[PDB]
């Protein structure tokens, strides 16, 4: 029955800075409380226990405080290995409860795509299938458009997007767009690109490749 | 690894799921044992607990009508158990421990199982290289890849030379098309080292028990 609230889902800060990471909760639970950071990819790793402890093996930038009902993990020298989902935990009384959790993105600056485009491989080939991909890697901010062209038509059907987490280097984005089309329809046609538009340029990064060729 | 999970599993709707947790070293009994449970829209929710040394246990009563937890002190191992599943109950679940003295918090969590409850058969993942071709060289660097497509359940890891390049890696989440997952994996190396130097994409397929490891052809 004791709810732990994290109002905030999401939080952005730049590197260097502070950022500040809030837990209520709905009854009283002293000191209580655990804090967790979860990386992509990973299982939660201990931070914080009893409010404001820090773990062994814990970075001295990661500082918890409270009692009562307000609790706070405090990052003061935020780095780009930081990016993660943290949440409190209550282990005053029974049963064990969590709050849904703060993501932390990076602020940096703006960054062009680099594209490398991909025709069906052989195998893919020979099993009836055929996948051509599109990597957009290490651009900001997040938002960017892709277009697929066969033969200079659009194509929707088909085309899977998909964005990695924030990088935990760069902190950068990165995309894949893969089109997928019957093995037919593949080599029937010659002409494929994939025409990505992102906020740093009004002219679309275009990457394209000849079937009949290459 | 300390707490070491079984693999990721599809179970037909209905059906029970029985989870494994190995715990390391000789310390088995210093531990009370936790599993929690992460429904990746949702936040954590724990399930329950259970004493090694005697069985004792203890429940989220949410849970408790459902959930059996045992030990086999001798393998030192955790087991849960879960009957009656439903789509609501595919999630990730977590093994987790904390010092039998006094509740820490947990102090270290498991790898975690992803349980997918679904009526659709398993089905392992046909592995695709991404190459370098017609590309433009792309500067000084050449980015790598391997295509992941036609399986299910969730998840798949990807590596590349065995664990050895994973500094340059992007790794995209799958999704779903016609019922089945892709997803990709790509990797930049300097393009001096192209040729010779080769690169393998290694993709573990817990959930249908495959592993298929893919050449890069030069
Ligand atoms: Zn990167
Ligand atoms: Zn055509």
């Amino acid at each position: 029955d004791i709810q732990m609230i994290q109002s905030q889902k999401f939080m952005s800060t730049s590197v260097g800075d502070r950022v500040t990471v809030t837990c209520k909760a709905s009854q009283n639970v002293g000191t209580n409380v655990a804090w967790y950071q979860q990386k992509p990819g990973q299982s939660p790793n201990a931070l914080i226990y009893s409010a404001s402890y820090r773990y062994s093996g814990v970075p001295d930038r990661f500082t918890g405080s409270g009692s009562g009902t307000d609790f706070t993990l405090t990052i003061t020298n935020v780095q780009s290995e930081d990016l993660a989902d943290y949440f409190c935990q209550q282990y005053n009384s029974y049963p064990l409860t969590f709050g849904t959790g703060t993501k932390l993105d990076l602020k940096r600056a703006d960054a062009a795509p680099t594209v490398s485009i991909f025709p069906p491989s052989s195998e893919q080939l020979t099993s009836g299938g055929a996948s051509v991909v599109c990597f957009l890697n290490n651009f900001y901010p997040k938002d960017i458009n892709v277009k697929w062209k066969i033969d200079g038509s659009e194509r929707q059907n088909g085309v899977l997007n998909s964005w990695t987490d924030q990088d935990s280097k760069d902190s950068t984005y990165s995309m894949s767009s893969t089109l997928t089309l019957t093995k037919d329809e593949y080599e029937r046609h010659n002409s494929y690109t994939c025409e990505a538009t992102h906020k740093t340029s009004t002219s679309p990064i275009v990457k394209s490749f000849n079937r009949n060729e290459c | 690894v300390q707490l070491q999970q079984s693999g990721a599993e599809l179970v037909k709707p209905g059906a029970s799921v029985k989870l494994s947790c190995k715990a390391s070293g000789y310390t088995f009994t210093n531990y009370f044992i936790y599993w929690v449970k992460q429904r990746p829209g949702q936040g954590l929710e724990w399930i329950g607990e259970i004493n090694p040394r005697n069985g004792d246990t203890d429940f989220n009563e949410k849970f408790e009508s459902r959930a059996t937890l045992t030990v086999d002190k001798s393998s030192s191992t955790a087991y849960m158990q879960l009957s009656s599943l439903t789509s609501e109950d595919s999630a990730i679940y977590y093994c987790t421990r904390s010092p039998y003295g006094n509740n820490y918090g947990f102090t270290y969590w498991g790898q975690g199982t992803l349980v997918t409850v679904s009526a659709a058969k398993t089905t392992p993942p046909s592995v695709y290289p991404l190459a370098p071709g017609c590309g433009d060289a792309a500067g000084s660097s050449v980015t790598l890849g391997c295509l992941v497509k036609g399986y299910f359940p969730e998840s798949v890891t990807v590596t590349w030379n065995s664990g050895s390049l994973s500094s340059s890696v992007h790794t995209f989440p799958a999704l779903l098309q016609s019922g089945l997952y892709t997803m990709s994996s790509s990797v930049t190396v300097p393009s001096s080292t192209w040729p010779s130097q080769t690169v393998t994409c290694s993709v573990a397929h817990p959930a249908s028990s495959t592993t298929v490891d893919k050449k890069l052809e030069p």
